[PDB]
């Protein structure tokens, strides 16, 4: 489960940190967010080679636009670079559902959905995996453009505990990243081993659980 | 479309000194929605134990059949069935849907009252009885459970480190896969007391 | 058929159930009741394959009404939601299976309490706070999970309904025609008649 | 792994003691030597439970058979009566068997294939590791083999087993079925893969794991 | 039709202290019901302060060893005799693995070292070149078995402090190498009792700036 | 992507004391009919190394020209070709398992199981086997087919471990080898009773004998063998 | 497999080797594939071992049947009774039963029973996979009204030669003579006929 | 993608395309233009495989800028659809052929006339008066049939439009999310902001 | 098909039937089998005619280029051109050929190339469908150095029963001798070689 949404503070990006070889639960503490620049944010879902390798490689595609233009890249060509690239491997069998996040000046804080079909859309909201849906739910029915940076942080968090709770193939930790005008900024790995107990008390919902 | 590995789910029971263990995970779910959080999969008839895992409706199923058999037994014989009788009327059930089978890994655990003597067994779907002193293992994470099982159990261990034994092996195996989990029960059964613990553990 | 929910609140049960009848590239009804009355404090909606969810719902409509006169007395939904397992247990093992998913909502009156069952068509019975079948699920358990209180009221209770209509509205690719609303409670089943 | 040697006054079988599913070992000690009577025994391979539940239907009837004619069960009733089943189930029981006893007719060894074929031998062997103990057979059996040399020979074919072949391990298990005596059945006749004594004791500090509720669970009336 | 592909069972597991690191290995190689050898090794130095293990398909597995001993090689002509940091090699092998995408070497690889700070480093690998650092890991055939014992005993997971209410874990600390090999002898005898493809004999690499020593114990031989 | 069509069953072999023995039948099979019976699937390459061949004999053929070739290219230009760079087992061995693992990759697979016996120029045993998936192993016991079933469990008693084969004499070990040839004649109905057997010692050198035969076969107790279970006559 | 029956002078006799195979691996190399269904009425059996062992069992017990009842049965009826079981039964077996019995009057007698249940009278017959490599030399070497002797060659050295090319037939030679004289059990070791 | 229509009246040509986007049970955008400007007076409306279908857009748009800066000179909407078909018609027999099913709607400044081009993935060129890719025409061409007229005006046009939006939204199973609505005349292509 | 080559004192002979079927269908009764790749090297073909003439034609080709260089090629490096194209291209034929030569040094030589293209010198070799009943009949009747009279009988023979049984195989038997004196061309028709 990944997500990345545009508010009036910039953007939220959260992520799980599951792995799995089939229902073999193959880590619980792997990262899924790929600092390309200061500015630039990739999401990692699918494939965890494919979306490992290409990733890094967009970061390598990234560094030489910015050597041979003396500029950073746009969120819209970085986006494309990665869109040109899996649309010619298409067929083949890629499995990668990435979200390229990031602020320029000329464009403002982007959200780009990229897959391995070669879909490429600009959005506000998205979210990506095996859990988006369970994401979806409790971000979108909580979701307005005016939340304060620190709740817009929170809602992500608590998007992806919601997915991670009830999507089989999420869960581990949550990731979470903040991207204004001055770039990204971590806000840290929070474990849902601790995080579920102390949401579960302090906000009284899951009352599904045995408390 | 793998019966045993719809709804998810796991069921450990070991023996210690003048006593036993039979610990179960709280997970129903459809692949890979998480449906219920309170599905328990021991149940009991009279001083008897019965873990099944496997899938959810012959789960229910087996127990509201073996209840009504025990009911029999017990009105007939004038007195509660005993473990080693309960797993051949297990064996005999199972095996005679040999062509249809239910799609459960049957899990036995309880004390014989006259012998005083701890008693776990296992089977596989069709009846074939595994009678193992140490411990029985059944369910989506039994690779995680056996591997446990042979490290942490060692015999002759007092109820309240038998506890603490079967409820990390139960723990640490459910955290490695995704259909088990969601909360966990340790039944500590001696000669007359059964204590039964509902267990913390991470609900991802 | 696709979408039905349920919500167990304080004192009463609620079943959504979506109006729209699919058969290829037509939706031949947009006002669609997937539910029968099984008793006067029991309520049953269904989802699955066409012809086998309402033959299904029917016939269990007919075994309760017979089994309430027999006896001058009306099941528990704990009783009446045992009865109905038991007959999906025996169709999947049969020649031409029951595909048939069933909410049941009931007020016992001897308990005061309102109960949610969930059932699938191999039999798989839980009893829970708030449930789905199909699609469904993928969205309004997560949502649930946050928004849901066991001590909400009926009214609380239709405005979390309201939130998850609001989601499936947003995020499901079909289009289901909007729901049919009913609370079960210790006064029997209504219908709310716009939603 | 299973065997069947005759010897001058009788016939004994053998068998390893590892149940196994997929790759992981379910049991490292299950009896593998089922009783049909007295002095006819019943060693099994293929599906665990096919294997128990036609040696006990046929142990059933053998009593029932063996009461009704006031006689002692003959090797070769069990042979027909186990043949004619598996045969009417054409294959689906998956029930591969090696029968041995002594009847007043004398000592028999023969061995039972899930489609119901028969085959007569002074040695036989069945199971993923016959071929590791077949091996042993054909290298080292003598016609008149002594009780003691029939032992060690039946034996030494299931060590075979238990070291080449992954499907077999653990321990050995003798029946001995002497013309004259009762049958002794030497339950773990050899022990030679004793688990080591481990490095640490995993034993936990009470209190280790975290209890969110208990309760006496109610077991009396 | 031909299958390209084959299982030769065996299992690996790779564990880092503060300033060492150990990558163990059984020494069985199987196919089907048989056994091809009771001493196979499976763990390589590589150079550099560099242990690694591709278990699964061993042919898979020796090509890919080769391929990365190769690449050290080249390292040192390429890039004047420098040391090929941990990381560094992680990263070569992922674009090994990834190479053969379409047509994937069968294996779980493991590389265990000291990273650049002398710290205990372990890398594990899927078939196609995913990766990613961590205190621990097992591969191949027993992994299912071993994994959850080694979270439980190394990482210390699902273990709270004995009276507070299971509020307080148990603190995650650096483990003695007398303690690792402890871990790693018992998660073998145990992996050996209850898998099949796994017995015989168990090869240990243990990792210090002192360079790469090597135990062996026997295992049970059924 | 082929099948293989004429064939040749188990190749088994054994180190002992000073050096190593190999054996292998003279069929060659065409599915069940016994096709061609004076097929030699042992081929020596130099005096230090016999290469035992199994599987697809048309590939088995190829092999032999690859080997004869090497011989060839290894003479070229090396005044040292008979002394310190003559081909050891080693070098033959580390070839053909190179074209095994290639030809497999190239989805066209050598349809053989080959072990390499020998001993190296420093006196030490050398004994690998390769198959057509390019998969290679050394033990103390090698065998193909059937060998592997019901050969190598024979040997293994003589040599378990390594510290087993200084204790190993020639006489011993190339007892458990015609023996061993014996039992798969029994039981292995793509077998014959002609075979040839290899022995490569570190004083002796190469020693090749040809036209060997089962012999000592127990039959007699058929005789008292009637009908499959009730019939007396 | 290798089996056949052949007629001569004084009755008939059927032939077969001892080799039972699980695809290359030989489960019995002493098998007896010549089985009684009654006094001097025996059969060689090919196919299914489970098939055949079940046929030949309730063949017996008709002809046990039918002796209790109307006395000694001819070879002709039952090479019916396998037919009828063969025929009736045919997508559920794979036998092929070679039937050979002396009568008093009748003399011996051969029927083959192939894989579809028809039913053939012959001088002499083959059958079993190593059948195929004696055509040639059983057609070539088979005259009518041979001796006990040149009978007992004449198998000997066809079932040599079906032995030595199919790897499905091996073991020892197991002949029955049928004849006036009563009942004759020979066997043929290895040592002997391979090198004929 | 799925829905796209386009009806030439009697001085425009009309092009309307659905807004959803849809991977799964998920509605990722419900507001996606489905088209490309391939000049300032044609305009090109897609559907089909993902990717392929922004990919193949984009593509031809590049091929008819580079034509209208080398020639200074814009292609008349006959020679680029003729260009479009031939890129299909190649395709079609390629290793992996495009799955686009494109409308070009043009004004011919030449002629002074509107022309409506229906094109599917094989190359399947013709000139409409109302055209539509997918299930939509299975509604949309026998309601045209009967209330299309070849002298209406651009706001009949629209409402003409609204009829086929109404209809789909009542009979179709899944969301569409609406549609954009773009207008092509001699003044070149502009969109209505609200429908 | 049925061919077979027998080596004798003299040189060697080729025989062959001369029967092509598509399925039941008898597509040509006269087939010549036996063909000429040089002046005394010859084969037998069985298996797909298109891929044995394409091969023969092939042969015939380097060997005709063989001789121009470096004079009359040795039996064995016929067998070694026919090995090389079997082999290497063993996906897309089904081919079994028996080359047969004389050399004045080497004298009569056969060779067997089978389905894989493996090569097998032999005294004498049997091929094609037919030849599955005669491999008993051959092994018995076969001597090394028979006379010419002895081997033209032992084909004749030989071939009669693999016509006999084989449905595939029939009409003529065709044979070719292969000595120092020359080239001889022998065909033996039904009415004479069935009643033997
Ligand atoms: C949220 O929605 C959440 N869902 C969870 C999850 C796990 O689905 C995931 O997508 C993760 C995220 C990645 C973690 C690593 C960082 C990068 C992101 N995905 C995985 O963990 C994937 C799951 C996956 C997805 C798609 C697949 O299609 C084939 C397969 C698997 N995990 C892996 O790929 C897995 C990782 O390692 C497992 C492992 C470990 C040790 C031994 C064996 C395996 N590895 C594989 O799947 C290996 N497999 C190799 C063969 N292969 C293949 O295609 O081979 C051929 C023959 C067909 C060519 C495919 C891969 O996170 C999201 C956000
Ligand atoms: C020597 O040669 C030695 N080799 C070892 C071995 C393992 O091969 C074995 O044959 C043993 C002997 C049995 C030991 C137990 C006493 C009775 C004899 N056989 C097994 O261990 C079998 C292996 C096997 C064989 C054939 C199979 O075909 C499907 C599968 C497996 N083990 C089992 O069958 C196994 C037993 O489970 C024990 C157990 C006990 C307690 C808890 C869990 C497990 N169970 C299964 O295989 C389950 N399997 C499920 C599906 N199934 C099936 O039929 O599915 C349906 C839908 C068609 C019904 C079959 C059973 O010993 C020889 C001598
Ligand atoms: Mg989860
Ligand atoms: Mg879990
Ligand atoms: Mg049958
Ligand atoms: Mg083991
Ligand atoms: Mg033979």
């Amino acid at each position: 489960t990944t997500l990345a949404f545009r508010f009036q503070g910039g953007i939220i990006v959260a992520v799980d940190s599951r792995a799995t070889a089939g229902n073999w639960v193959a880590s619980q503490t792997v990262k899924k967010v790929i600092e390309i620049n200061p500015f630039l944010l990739g999401t990692m879902a699918g494939g965890a080679a494919d979306c490992q390798f290409w990733e890094t490689w967009l970061g390598s595609q990234c560094r030489l636009h910015e050597l041979r233009e003396k500029e950073r890249i746009s969120v819209a060509a970085a986006s494309k670079i990665l869109s040109n690239l899996v649309y010619q491997y298409k067929g083949a069998g890629l499995s990668m559902g990435t979200m390229i996040c990031g602020y320029t000046r000329k464009e403002g804080p982007t959200i780009y959905y990229v897959d391995s079909d070669g879909t490429r859309l600009k959005g506000d909201i998205f979210c990506v995996g095996s859990g988006q849906t369970f994401a979806y739910g409790v971000l979108d029915s909580n979701y307005k453009w005016d939340l304060s940076v620190e709740d817009a942080l929170y809602l992500g968090k608590r998007s992806i505990l919601a997915a991670a709770h009830r999507d089989a193939y999420s869960g581990g930790s949550v990731n979470l990243y903040h991207v204004t005008e001055d770039g990204w900024i971590y806000h840290g790995n929070h474990d849902v081993g601790e995080l579920f107990w102390k949401v579960k008390e302090e906000e009284g919902s899951f009352n599904n659980v045995i408390g | 479309s793998d019966p045993s590995s719809i709804n998810g789910g796991i069921v450990v029971a070991m023996t210690g000194k003048d006593c036993v263990a039979i610990a179960c995970d709280l997970r129903l779910g459809s692949q890979s929605l998480g449906v219920s959080n309170k599905f328990e999969k021991i149940f009991h008839y009279g001083h008897v134990f019965l873990g099944i895992t496997g899938l959810a409706t012959d789960v229910t199923t087996l127990n509201e059949m073996f209840r009504y058999k025990t009911n029999l037994y017990k009105l007939k014989e004038e007195r509660a069935i005993e473990p080693e009788t309960f797993t051949q009327l297990v064996s005999s059930s199972l095996y005679e849907r040999r062509f249809g089978p239910y799609f459960v890994g049957p899990v036995v655990a309880g004390i014989n009252s006259k012998s005083g003597k701890p008693f776990i067994a296992g089977f596989d779907l069709i009846g074939c009885i595994d009678e193992a002193k140490d411990f029985i293992v059944s369910g989506t994470a039994s690779d995680q459970l056996f591997g446990m099982c042979e490290s942490l159990y060692e015999p002759n261990l007092e109820p309240e480190d038998l506890f603490e034994t079967i409820s990390q092996a139960l723990l640490n195996a459910a955290d490695r896969d995704a259909l088990s989990g969601w909360g966990a029960v340790v039944y500590i059964i001696k000669k007359d007391e059964v204590v039964k613990r509902y267990l913390k553990m991470r609900q991802d | 058929m696709d979408i039905i929910l349920g919500i167990r609140v304080q004192d009463s049960v609620i079943l959504a159930s979506s109006k729209a009848v699919t058969r290829g590239i037509s939706v031949l009804k947009d006002s669609d009741d997937k539910t029968r009355q099984l008793s006067p404090h029991t309520l049953m909606s269904f989802a699955g394959e066409a012809g086998d969810t309402v033959q299904f719902a029917e016939y269990i409509q007919a075994n309760i009404q017979l089994y309430s006169i027999r006896e001058d007395y009306e099941l528990s939904p704990q009783a009446v939601s045992s009865f109905v397992r038991q007959e999906l247990a025996k169709s999947i093992r049969s020649r031409r299976p029951y595909q048939v998913n069933v909410l049941i909502g009931g007020y016992d009156k001897k308990k005061n309490k309102p109960e949610l069952y969930q059932i699938d068509y191999l039999g798989t019975k839980v009893e829970l706070p708030y449930g789905a079948h199909g699609y469904s699920g993928f969205y309004t358990f997560s949502l649930l999970d946050h928004h849901y209180r066991p001590d909400m009221t009926t009214e609380e209770g239709l405005d979390l309904l309201k939130l998850c209509v609001q989601e499936l509205e947003k995020r499901m690719p079909m289009d289901f025609k909007g729901v049919i609303v009913k609370i079960v409670d210790k006064d029997g089943i209504r219908q709310v008649d716009d939603f | 792994t299973i065997v069947g040697v005759k010897f001058n006054n009788g016939v004994v079988i053998a068998a390893d003691t590892r149940s196994t599913q997929g790759p992981i070992v379910a049991d490292k000690n299950c009896a593998k030597l089922h009783r049909i009577s007295p002095k006819i025994w019943c060693a099994g391979a293929g599906t665990a439970a096919d294997t128990e539940a036609v040696t006990q239907l046929i142990g059933s009837n053998i009593e029932l058979h063996s009461l009704y004619t006031s006689r002692e069960p003959r090797v070769v009733s069990a042979l027909q009566m186990l043949k004619q089943h598996l045969f009417k189930y054409q294959g689906h029981i998956g029930a591969y068997l090696i029968v041995a006893g002594v009847d007043p007719t004398g000592s028999h060894l023969f061995s039972i294939h899930a489609h119901g074929s028969t085959d007569v031998g002074y040695y036989l062997s069945l199971g993923s590791g016959s071929l590791a103990a077949m091996a042993v057979l054909e290298s080292h059996w003598k016609q008149d083999l002594t009780k003691e040399e029939a032992i060690k020979l039946a034996s030494d074919a299931i060590q075979a087993g238990i070291w080449n072949d992954l499907g077999s391990g653990s321990n050995v298990d003798v029946c001995v079925m002497e013309i004259g005596k009762d049958a002794e059945y030497l339950r773990n006749y050899l022990t030679p893969n004793v688990r080591e004594e481990k490095q640490k004791s995993y034993k936990f500090p009470r209190g280790t794991t975290a209890v969110l509720k208990e309760s006496i669970v109610n077991i009396c009336d | 039709q031909f299958n390209p592909y084959g299982d030769n069972g065996g299992t690996i597991l790779g564990i880092a202290g503060e300033d060492f690191a150990v990558l163990a290995g059984d020494t069985r190689n199987i196919t089907d019901y048989s056994i091809n050898s009771r001493y196979e090794p499976k763990v390589f130095d590589c150079g550099d302060n560099i242990v690694m293990s591709a278990n699964g398909f061993a042919a898979d597995g020796d090509a890919l060893v080769k391929r990365f001993k190769n690449s050290v090689k080249w390292y040192h002509f390429d890039h004047n005799d420098k040391k090929l940091s941990i990381n560094s090699a992680a990263r070569n092998i992922q674009h090994l693995l990834y190479g053969k995408r379409f047509f994937p070497y069968y294996v779980h690889t493991i590389i265990a070292g000291l990273d650049e700070d002398g710290k205990g480093a372990v890398y594990s690998f899927d078939p196609v070149g995913s990766y990613e650092r961590e205190q621990c890991r097992a591969g191949g055939a027993a992994a299912s078995l071993i994994m959850p014992f080694l979270d439980n005993q190394v990482n210390f997971k699902n273990q709270y402090e004995p009276g507070t209410n299971g509020k307080v874990k148990k603190p995650l600390k650096y483990l003695s190498v007398e303690e690792v090999i402890k871990l790693v002898r018992d998660s073998f005898t145990s992996a050996t009792e209850r898998h099949i493809q796994v017995g015989d004999g168990l090869e240990i690499l243990i990792v210090t700036k002192d360079g790469v020593r090597k135990e062996f114990y026997e295992l049970k031989r059924d | 992507t082929q099948q293989p069509i004429v064939t040749g069953t188990s190749v088994i072999s054994m180190k002992y004391d000073n050096g190593v023995i190999i054996a292998a039948d003279n069929l060659g099979s065409y599915g069940s009919l016994l096709r061609f019976n004076g097929v030699e699937r042992l081929i020596p390459v130099g005096d230090n190394t016999v290469v035992g061949i199994s599987g697809d004999i048309s590939d088995m053929q190829h092999i032999e020209r690859l080997l004869k070739d090497l011989v060839t290219e290894n003479a070229y230009d090396n005044p040292l070709a008979d002394a310190e760079e003559a081909l050891e087992p080693s070098y033959i061995f580390e070839y053909l398992a190179t074209v095994m693992y290639q030809r497999r990759s190239k989805m066209n697979p050598l349809w053989n199981a080959i072990i390499v016996a020998g001993v190296q120029s420093n006196g030490d045993q050398f004994l690998r086997y390769v198959n057509l998936l390019g998969v290679t192993y050394s033990s103390p016991t090698l065998a193909t087919g059937f060998g592997a079933h019901m050969a190598n469990p024979l040997l293994r008693k003589v040599v378990d471990r390594e510290s087993d084969i200084p204790k190993t004499t020639v006489q011993v070990a190339e007892e458990a080898i015609v023996n061993a040839m014996r039992v798969l004649y029994y039981r292995d109905a793509r077998s014959s009773r002609n075979f040839s057997l290899a022995i490569i010692d570190k004083n002796t050198g190469l020693t090749f004998k040809k036209n060997l035969q089962v012999e000592n076969m127990k039959w007699d107790f058929a005789k008292d063998i009637k009908g499959y279970g009730t019939q007396k006559i | 497999t290798s089996i056949m029956a052949v007629t001569f002078k004084d009755g008939v006799i059927l032939g077969a080797d001892s080799r039972t195979t699980t695809g290359a691996y030989i489960a019995n190399r002493v098998t007896d594939k010549l089985t009684r269904v009654h006094d001097k009425i025996w059969c060689c059996r090919s196919g299914s071992a489970a098939d055949t062992q079940a046929i030949a069992d309730i063949v017996q017990y008709h002809l046990e049947l039918y002796t209790s009842q109307y006395g000694t049965p001819s070879t002709e009826t039952a090479a019916s009774v396998f037919k009828e079981l063969c025929y009736e039964n045919k997508d559920n077996l794979t036998a092929g039963i070679i039937v050979a019995g002396y009568d008093d009057k009748n003399k011996g007698e051969v029927y083959t029973i192939p894989l579809g249940g028809s039913v053939h009278k012959l001088p002499y017959a083959i059958a079993g996979s190593g059948s195929t490599f004696i055509y040639g030399y059983c057609d070539k070497n088979f005259r009518e009204n041979m001796s006990k002797e040149e009978t007992v060659d004449f198998i000997k050295h066809s079932l040599s030669q079906a032995i030595k090319w199919d790897g499905s037939s091996g073991g020892v030679i197991r002949m029955v003579v049928l004849t006036a004289a009563g009942v004759e059990r020979l066997i043929f070791y290895p040592d002997e006929y391979e090198q004929l």
